[PDB]
RNA sequence: GGCUAAAUACCGGCACGAGACCGAUAGUCAACAAGUACCGUAAGGGAAAGUUGAAAAGAACUUUGAAGAGAGAGUUCAAG
RNA sequence: ACGGACCAAGGAGUCUAACACGUGCGCGAGUCGGGGGCUACGAAAGCCGCCGUGGCGCAAUGAAGGUGAAGGCCGGCGGCGCGCCGCCGGCCGAGGUGGGAUCCCGAGGCCUUCCAGUCCGCCGAGGGCGCACCACCGGCCCGUCUCGCCCGCCGCGCCGG
RNA sequence: UGGAAUGCGAGUGCCUAGUGGGCCACUUUUGGUAAGCAGAACUGGCGCUGCGGGAUGAACCGAACGCCGGGUUAAGGCGCC
RNA sequence: GCCGUCGCUGGCAGUCGGCAGAGCGAGAAAGAGAGUGGCGCGGACGCUACGCCGCGACGAGUAGGAGGGCCGCUGCGGUG
């Protein structure tokens, strides 16, 4: 499968000219990203009242 | 990853049911047995499951262990609580909260196992 | 009754993205949950051109984003983009960049990476800098795709150099009546 | 997908989207590009400014590829070598300066459009022009002529 | 599956070839296997049915053990009429109730100088099957 | 109806990979597996290699 | 993610062998359901008949 | 056959419906139809005010230095006019603090 | 003045295989004794028409009536 | 004013080519094997790069012969009469103005007994770099006109610039 | 001290069906003795539009419409229908 | 009162629990900030975020346009 398609690195050696597609976003897990301090520092109190 | 699979799974599952304006799912380890992110028993990498004891009485709780991930034999832990219906619904609530383990689900997993004893009791 | 008028009064803003991929509409949770729950007008923007379709965010060139990363005062800032960073062979030298875009050209990771600059994704941007401070929007050429060149005033009025459609361009394709001051008039 | 097309919405109304009062008949301007010169010119002349008539000479016996002559600009005259060439003319002491064939990439005419990098070449190409000429001149570098 | 290009897996072609079949091949069509008492002797799993054999009904409403003989192959209804496999009629006639011959086993073969070199065909090619297996 | 109806579609071949990559990469998820009906609760490793 | 494990080539016997492989990069390239569709209903007009 | 000639009854309506807009108004309009040897002589104007910079630096400076010796040379009731002050949350924070220790 | 295979075409002919096609007012006009019956002096025009039941086991026999027709009886899982 | 006794079934914006815009997707100054070749479902799928020929995009303009897309400051030399002209050797370098999401600095300030007192944050007078885009003015390429003065050399000319 | 009042978020870009027989009314108005006639101007309607009134009614008076309970009106009315 | 559309480019990932402390409706740009010196093991619902919730205003319509149909018909790949 490596020789075939191979990493984002070594490209495909059986085909011509093939890498694995890139990934529009890493950290897939936006409950780690959300309850992550990081970002949990940068919000205002949640207004969580029914008026 | 959980939200990934979420996506993916949400609409073109197998489990998934869409018929008189209701959608609910037959996952093995979803309990309230509704489609939801939150519900879901098999996205999540700690899952929580109660099933009715093979025999005639108890009620068997599936956890999903954290190491095993990828290995659906030696992923799940399963154990039988054949005991009265008041210590083990403090026995499903100590194997939730203690341990911290999905404590979102743990009403829910005591309403299934009263659900379970409710439907195992002698008929009237 | 109210003698008000309808006729504007459905607003036709995007409220959400076309595509139905999930590495975008996972992206857009995660910026629509920071545009309503910060004060910063950047994850408003994201989110908003997280929505816009592939013609409104168009690609960047690596010449222009150095011509504007270069500009004073904007040094060590992260450059964002929407759209993708396609590479731009006309040019020698490449900085370090610290970049976050949504593609980025397999020839021009390899310039910048060489460099030694950063390319960032959006949920990296968006755990660097959740408010975006140190950043710099960048968005490509709108006007660059052919297509506005027929807009505006028709062809054939007076002063209007609007590219018509034609099959093919030649002596003989539309160059002899409203053209020749000669054969007619010209405008 | 005819279940996404139009006419899945327009089962039941009468005109079929097509108007009450002036039906959908066949042809009510005549077929094709008719009328280019009575009742279509103010259309063929907002939108094809030039359509009718005649200009020029004629070319009886036309043959595409005697005027065969693709062009390179000054920009991307660079990107014709490999890097390890252009970065080992900067390394370079000696003076010696890289022999860009252009002919041998597919162009014929040079055209000077792009800035230069500061280093000598020796561009081997068919036509030259004045300004792709001098921009090589003002950076120092030779173009040699190839029939 | 079945993998030769000649071959029609087509379902009314099928259903045609059969109900337009000649004679002759009516002849294997109409086959019936043989009893598990002639089965371990010959080496033969079914034979194409004659007049003169002994059989025994094993599907339908004649189903049993009593034996009979063929009485009749009647090759153009796909059926045989056997000895005590019958109807009264309203009057009080008899009739003979056909049988498919797939629903019926062989218990005596009527062996010819002909069906010895039809079993013994089949016992040479399933010892050649055999072999060409182990 | 007539025979010169378009049938056939082509794809682009970056395109044929690129959703060959992503019907691969969706084979090694427990849950995306036991989604389209597969019996494989007592599967000991969802790669699964045989010599 | 980049974190890409050992897998266990399983042997004849159902139990696990000594042999064990990296997982190829293929099985981390990104999930997209509508690229594969769009793929499926457009590869498979093609082995169609005409009438 | 004869028809209707003309009218333009609903017109001062369908003019209305999309408004009528007086042009866009921009600063630095354009400089087309201006008189040839006037803007020929603007853009010879133009082509040459750079000739004088350095010499116009010469007296921004200079002005801009003078602007120091500029500049440093230089350098309805009481009742409810109370109440508006006690009411202040952040003036009146310690008239409000004098009135809290008032009932100990 | 002359010859010359292969690559190329094929809604006719023989023999085949298949189908995201139609399924008896559809699909060939024609699933059937169909280019038949029929019309026209001719050239030509040209249909309608598939389904008892697993098996005819297709109602013996009794009875009214000249008969068609009934009333009983019987066959069938069912004569609904 | 016209069609309509009743009921059943059938019955009308279809497909191909072209074009334009909008939209989703992949790659992206490239892009595409559609033609060809190699390896039951499969007449499918996979592969070819010294199969990318070729199409479209990357340059326009002229009927054509053809031509074909920033410059500035600096000295030094010749010429005209302090500037310019040409000529060699330097360094600087891809316009500007107005509006302009966004971002950056930040005077001052965001309480708990009282002052100094640092780090973390946030608000903010005022000041900035300014995305895209729009208006305006410059600049550059081809055709064309007007007025001019110079430079080039294997062919000095109805030459070239 | 954003230099009158009152009100109101604006600006811009593509693609685009249908239409290109009209008619009536207040007021002005041309031909004609005039016409439920021919022809114009301004605004409002009918057409494309129900509802209460005018007994009835394309155009008149009121008033414009999601489905409902209570209350109050418009224009018209209140011997009986 | 109920249904729906539009607008708020509104709110909700804070279900932050014996590793706990349950708040951001209140007229007034910004921290329930840090440090530096003078027993009983307990707590409803939610969240298919393409989801849920709260507020107001609005609701005619031929020709025509657009959207949404867990409206319907027949076949194909999957899946129950
Ligand atoms: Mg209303
Ligand atoms: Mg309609
Ligand atoms: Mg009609
Ligand atoms: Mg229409
Ligand atoms: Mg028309
Ligand atoms: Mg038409
Ligand atoms: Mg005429
Ligand atoms: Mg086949
Ligand atoms: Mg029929
Ligand atoms: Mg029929
Ligand atoms: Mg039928
Ligand atoms: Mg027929
Ligand atoms: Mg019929
Ligand atoms: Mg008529
Ligand atoms: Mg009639
Ligand atoms: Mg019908
Ligand atoms: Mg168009
Ligand atoms: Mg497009
Ligand atoms: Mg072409
Ligand atoms: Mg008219
Ligand atoms: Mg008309
Ligand atoms: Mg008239
Ligand atoms: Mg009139
Ligand atoms: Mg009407
Ligand atoms: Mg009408
Ligand atoms: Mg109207
Ligand atoms: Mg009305
Ligand atoms: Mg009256
Ligand atoms: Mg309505």
């Amino acid at each position: 499968l490596d020789d075939l398609y191979g990493t984002w690195r070594k490209a495909a050696s059986l085909k011509s000219n093939y890498n694995l597609p890139m990934h529009k976003m890493l950290n897939t897990d936006l409950s780690r990203i959300l309850k992550s301090p990081e970002i949990q520092r940068a919000l205002r109190a949640p207004r969580k009242k029914i008026h | 990853s959980a939200h990934l699979q979420w996506m993916v799974v949400r609409n073109c599952s197998s489990f998934l049911i869409k018929r008189n304006k209701q959608t609910y799912s037959t996952e093995p380890n979803n309990l309230k047995a509704r489609n939801s992110f939150r519900y879901n028993g098999l996205i999540h990498r700690k899952t929580v499951g109660v099933e009715p004891a093979a025999d005639g009485k108890g009620v068997v709780v599936v956890m999903k262990r954290r190491s095993g991930q990828r290995k659906p034999a030696t992923s799940y832990v399963r154990t039988t609580i054949n005991k009265n219906a008041r210590a083990t619904l403090s026995s499903i609530r100590h194997m939730i909260r203690k341990n911290k383990y999905h404590p979102d689900l743990r009403m829910a997993a005591i309403r299934r196992a009263s659900a379970i004893l409710r439907s195992q009791k002698p008929v009237m | 009754g109210v003698d008000i008028r309808h006729n504007k009064d459905r607003k036709v803003r995007r409220k959400e993205p076309k595509s139905q991929d999930i590495y975008l509409r996972l992206l857009v949770k995660l910026y629509r949950f920071l545009a309503r729950r910060t004060n910063s007008t950047f994850n408003q923007v994201v989110l908003k051109r997280l929505f816009m379709s592939r013609t409104n965010r168009p690609p960047l060139s690596l010449s222009r984003m150095i011509r504007k990363m270069k500009l004073p005062g904007r040094e060590n800032k992260t450059a964002v983009v929407v759209g993708t960073v396609t590479d731009d062979v006309r040019v020698q030298e490449v900085p370090k960049l610290k970049v976050c875009a949504l593609r980025v050209t397999s020839r021009a990771r390899s310039r910048i990476l060489k460099a030694g600059g950063k390319i960032l994704t959006f949920d990296q941007l968006a755990l660097d800098s959740p408010k975006g401070r140190g950043t710099v929007l960048l968005s490509g050429p709108r006007k660059g795709r052919e297509v506005y060149r027929h807009f505006g005033k028709a062809p054939g009025t007076p002063h209007s150099h609007t590219k018509p459609y034609v099959r093919s361009k030649g002596r003989k394709f539309e160059r002899a009546r409203g053209r020749r001051a000669s054969r007619g008039y010209k405008n | 997908p005819s279940r996404l097309r139009k006419t899945r919405k327009l089962r039941g109304h009468v005109s079929h989207g097509h108007g009450r009062i002036g039906k959908h008949r066949k042809h009510p301007g005549g077929r094709g590009n008719a009328g280019g010169m009575h009742h279509h010119r103010i259309n063929f002349d907002k939108y094809h400014p030039g359509y009718f008539g005649k200009v020029g000479m004629r070319h009886y016996h036309l043959k595409r590829n005697q005027s065969f002559c693709p062009t390179v600009n000054l920009d991307k005259l660079w990107t014709l070598v490999s890097e390890q060439t252009r970065v080992n003319a900067a390394k370079n002491k000696t003076g010696a300066a890289p022999i860009i064939d252009v002919v041998r990439s597919g162009y014929y005419k040079v055209l000077g459009k792009g800035k230069l990098p500061k280093q000598p070449v020796i561009v081997k190409a068919k036509f030259f022009s004045r300004r792709a000429e001098e921009k090589i001149k003002g950076v120092g570098g030779a173009c040699v002529l190839v029939a | 599956m079945k993998f030769n290009p000649f071959v029609t897996s087509d379902r009314s072609k099928n259903r045609k070839r059969h109900f337009n079949a000649p004679s002759h091949i009516r002849r294997k069509i109409m086959s019936s296997p043989l009893s598990k008492e002639l089965r371990q002797k010959y080496n033969v799993r079914s034979m194409p049915i004659r007049k003169d054999d002994e059989v025994q009904v094993v599907r339908g409403h004649y189903k049993g053990q009593q034996i009979g003989k063929v009485v009749q192959v009647y090759r153009k209804k796909y059926v045989i009429y056997i000895e005590r496999v019958q109807r009264e009629k309203a009057n009080g006639t008899t009739v003979h109730v056909g049988i498919h011959p797939s629903k019926v086993v062989i218990t005596r073969l009527k062996l010819d100088k002909d069906r010895k070199k039809i079993l013994e065909r089949k016992a040479k090619s399933r010892q050649v099957g055999k072999e060409k297996g182990k | 109806t007539k025979t010169w109806r378009r049938w056939h579609r082509r794809v682009n071949t970056t395109q044929k990979r690129y959703a060959i990559c992503s019907a691969l990469a969706a084979s090694a998820l427990p849950a995306l597996v036991m989604s389209k009906g597969h019996r494989i609760e007592e599967v000991p490793e969802l790669p699964l290699v045989v010599e | 993610a980049c974190a890409r494990p050992l897998i266990s080539v399983y042997s004849e016997k159902g139990e696990s062998s000594g042999k064990n492989v990296t997982l190829p990069a293929v099985f981390k390239a990104p999930i997209r359901p509508d690229i594969v569709n769009f793929v499926h209903t457009n590869l498979r007009k093609n082995n169609r008949q005409p009438y | 056959a004869k028809s209707k000639n003309h009218t333009t009854h609903n017109q001062s309506r369908k003019w209305h419906r999309n408004g009528i807009k007086k042009p866009r108004s921009q600063r630095y309009e354009s400089l087309k139809g201006v008189d040839p040897k006037f803007l020929r002589n603007m853009r010879f104007a133009k082509k040459h005010n750079k000739k004088g910079l350095k010499k116009m630096q010469a007296n921004n400076a200079k002005a801009m230095a003078a602007r120091a010796e500029a500049i440093k040379a230089l350098v309805v009731s009481r009742k409810l006019h109370r109440l508006a002050y006690i009411a202040h949350p952040k003036l009146g924070r310690r008239a409000r603090a004098r009135i809290a220790r008032g009932l100990r």
